């Protein structure tokens, strides 16, 4: 049926299996994380543009700077954080865009894999370099360097 | 024991070889994936065949 | 830039590494190829208090959780008043009356199958920690990360040869092939034949 | 549609292998960071580089006090460098003080 | 109904419902995948016909 | 089978030194890992290369 649990463990436990082919296991490994919007760009962006300009500003104070307020100082840590992780969430967002560019540049020379990372190399300097307030989307930006 | 091989030997000991051996057989690090000029047809500078 | 798993000493008709080690190859081959996560040690003394204050933490944790279950059946019991109050007194089947009755008693049953799941999940992973040991893996990655964000003390535990490596490091022959002598000594039967 | 016949990429010449007399040559101690000591005989009238690739793999110096300081180049490009080339000084601080508020308003409202 | 071995196979079946035996095909023959309804619908139809 | 190795172990080194998250560097060193299996014994897990 659809319930009472032995669809669930059936796809749990085909979940925990052994997936010996590499490429397999990396495709069940990237199909994992929840794909995003717009409007879910716009707000990581701005998240990883403020934390990146508030580390820069910590690695300003920090030599021949300021003893800070507590709360200045741990919102700062807080920010430096959250950049990050908005940029890690960013790239593990868009890993299966340059799963789905690079399966067509296979069969000559190169292996599978090796495209792939070199596709996320890419993907890496796409949203370091990507723009907000252009109005655009991601992937019209990402599929140039991808 | 013997390294040039004079044709007096007597023993052939295998052995598990560790890092500290592999390093210290080795004359130089590769660190290019490069073999060949293709219009020269030199060896390449720190490729497979430096 | 990273260490390697030499092939003869993994894959062979006797695992090396497995025999040194006493892991499965099945095992082995989660390990050292990024499939699951093995733990490479863990403390004593901090886990033997911190068994009596982190089950203090439970018990607050799940009498929270039951706190928000019963107010789930709170919850459960306005609504099933407010059905009550707009089906027992106009025009309508009898059954149609109580058709919202069992999509709430139903609604009810399913909120404590998700809360029960969720106990399920939490007796499990406070379980998993107590008989927390070296050389164990751990599948799941859910699991291992709530682990680990969770007791980011009391153990580490890595992936790969790196793992592997460590748990080469955490090592003395001399006590282990000892209790293999014992074991070979007065042991019977299949464990004598593993332990030759 | 030839025969084949390979040779490989160099010759091979054969002069007398005398060992009775060389050209004089200097022997230099070159020392990388971690602990490690090196020789390379080269020649007398020879300018001896300050620096050195070890055959250890790692850039050695050399052990004489020299102190080249070679003032090595900028680190290429920074993230940080990739936003201040398209943004302003006063509208990062503006987005920081926007999640500045906006983490207050998340902690106490 | 007449083999014996039919019979016998029929009782030591120890699997009832059509579905039951469609997640059993799925996990046997596709593993590492996670079964669904429509998926084993179309598997056995995309193999052999 | 050499440049093989030789090309995934300076793309890990760079990956590390740039900063990425744990999926692109766990699955890069299994590839490394996979390739140096296959350059000692092609042929020995797996499919051959």
């Amino acid at each position: 049926e659809d319930e009472s649990e032995a669809l669930r463990q059936a796809r749990k436990d085909a979940e925990l299996t052994a997936s010996a082919d590499s490429v397999r296991a990396y495709l069940k490994q990237i199909g994992k994380v929840a794909l995003l919007n717009a409007e879910e760009e716009v707000e990581l962006a701005k998240r990883i543009e403020a934390g990146l300009y508030a580390t820069q500003l910590m690695t300003e104070l920090s030599e021949r700077g300021e003893k800070l307020p507590a709360a200045q100082r741990r919102d700062m840590m807080w920010i430096c954080r959250d950049g990050d992780r908005a940029k890690n969430h960013l790239l593990e967002a868009n890993l299966r865009l340059v799963v789905s560019l690079a399966k067509r540049y296979t069969g000559r020379g190169m292996a599978f894999l090796d495209l792939i990372q070199e596709g996320n190399l890419g993907l890496i300097r796409a949203v370091e370099k990507f723009d907000y307030t252009k109005g655009y989307k991601f992937s019209t930006y990402a599929t140039w360097w991808i | 024991g013997a390294m040039l091989d004079v044709n007096f030997f007597d023993e052939l000991r295998i052995g598990l070889a560790t890092a500290e051996d592999i390093r210290q057989w080795s004359y130089g690090e590769v660190k290019k994936p490069e073999t060949i000029n293709y219009r020269t047809l030199k060896p390449e500078k720190d490729g497979l065949f430096c | 830039a990273a260490p390697v798993t030499h092939i003869w000493y993994f894959k062979g008709v006797p695992s090396r590494l497995g025999y040194l080690l006493d892991l499965a190859p099945k095992d082995l081959e989660k390990i050292i190829y990024f499939a699951a996560y093995v733990i490479t040690s863990v403390d004593e003394e901090m886990r033997h208090n911190e068994l009596s204050t982190l089950e203090a933490e439970m018990a607050v944790e799940r009498k929270a959780v039951e706190d928000q279950r019963d107010g789930e059946l709170e919850a459960r019991a306005q609504k099933l008043e407010a059905d009550l109050a707009e089906l027992e007194a106009e025009g309508a089947k009898a059954d149609a009356r109580r058709k919202v009755r069992d999509g709430g008693e139903r609604e009810m049953r399913q909120i404590r199958d998700r809360a029960q799941r969720e106990l399920d999940r939490l007796e499990d992973i406070w379980s998993t920690f107590t008989k927390l040991a070296p050389k164990q893996l751990i599948v799941d990655e859910n699991l291992y990360r709530e682990l680990v964000d969770r007791y980011g003390e009391y153990f580490t535990g890595a992936m790969g040869a790196e793992s592997i490596q460590k748990l080469i490091e955490n090592f003395d022959i001399d006590a282990e092939a000892e209790s293999l002598r014992d074991v070979i000594r007065n042991g019977k039967g299949q464990k004598k034949l593993r332990a030759l | 549609d030839r025969v084949l016949r390979g040779s490989r990429l160099g010759a091979v010449s054969y002069e007398t292998d005398r060992n009775h007399d060389l050209a004089p040559r200097q022997i230099a101690r070159y020392r990388t960071d971690n602990g490690e000591e090196f020789e390379v005989p080269f020649a007398d009238d020879a300018e001896i580089p300050g620096t050195w690739l070890c055959r250890n793999g790692m850039e050695g110096t050399l052990i004489e006090g020299d102190l080249p300081e070679p003032k090595k180049v900028k680190p290429p490009r920074t993230h940080w460098d990739m936003l201040l080339e398209r943004r302003s000084i006063e509208e990062l601080e503006e987005l920081l003080k926007e999640r500045l508020e906006l983490i207050r308003s998340r902690r106490r409202g | 109904g007449f083999s014996e071995i039919m019979r016998s196979t029929l009782e030591k079946d120890n699997t009832v419902g059509t579905d039951e035996a469609l997640l059993d095909i799925y996990r046997k023959l596709r593993p590492g995948e996670p079964p669904t309804k429509e998926s084993a619908q179309t598997l056995l139809e995309n193999l052999f016909f | 089978l050499y440049r093989r190795v030789i090309n995934r172990n300076n793309r890990l080194k760079r990956l590390i030194d740039l900063g990425a998250p744990e999926i692109i560097v766990n699955n890069e060193k299994r590839m490394l890992q996979e390739s140096v299996d296959a350059l000692f014994d092609n042929g020995r897990r797996g499919r051959p290369v």
